[PDB]
């Protein structure tokens, strides 16, 4: 649902 | 912690940004470099837990019953921490069965970050695992069990880790460019507003983290 930077 | 906090506020009393010339460049320590931060991280709570890629490449997670799967970067390598801090060593390749869930959980979290995320410092030239972490509107706060503190700006991407063990900070901007400064020394020559700002901040999270342990 959320994560650090693609 | 609580050194981390004595050291935040001492630089943030000097008021480094507002006291006449600012020396920056002065108070960066190479030295101080930290051997481990937080590269990637997946926040996967409403169902499973917190995954996070260490810059050495091993993985780890934090999942919902706190419990811990750390895998080390040659892959197979696996640390298990039980909720009452029983700590175990082993191999994937030879887990119990019991395991099977998290390690497969684990895998998938590895596959994700590895394939279709962003490695923080990839530029930073080249074990602890994740103590707890809590999420704001603004950043994400990421506590390693050696002492450090990872800050991770949402917005504009700009992050700190602080490292009590050297009283230093590192600091990564917008560009991504990475400064390592020693905390004393930026309460001796200063810093530009955009790093006292952050650091201000900092002295929140770490109070909102010692006040939540």
């Amino acid at each position: 649902p959320l994560h650090s930077t693609a | 912690l609580s050194d981390m906090l004595q050291q935040l506020h001492s630089v943030n009393a000097s008021k480094p940004s507002e006291r006449g010339l600012v020396r920056q460049e002065e108070a960066e320590d190479p030295a101080c470099i930290p051997i481990f931060w937080v590269s990637k991280w997946v926040d996967y709570s409403d169902k499973y837990g917190l995954g996070y890629q260490l810059c050495d490449n091993s993985v780890g997670v934090l999942f919902n019953d706190s419990t811990r799967l750390i895998l080390y970067n040659d892959g197979d390598s696996l640390q298990y921490i039980e909720r009452d801090g029983t700590e175990s060593y082993l191999t994937v390749s030879s887990h119990p069965n019991s395991l099977m869930k998290k390690i497969t959980l684990l895998k998938y979290f590895r596959n994700y970050m590895s394939e279709h995320l962003l490695k923080a410092g990839a530029n930073i030239t080249p074990l602890p695992y994740l103590r707890t972490w809590f999420r704001t509107r603004s950043a994400i706060i990421l506590h390693l069990s050696n002492g450090s503190v990872q800050i991770n700006f949402f917005q504009d991407h700009t992050k700190l880790i602080l490292c009590p063990l050297m009283a230093a900070v590192t600091y990564i901007d917008e560009k991504r460019d990475f400064r390592t400064y020693r905390l004393s020394l930026l309460e001796e020559y200063g810093c530009c507003k955009e790093l006292a700002s952050r650091l201000r901040y900092a002295r929140t999270m770490v109070d909102k983290l010692l006040s939540s342990r």
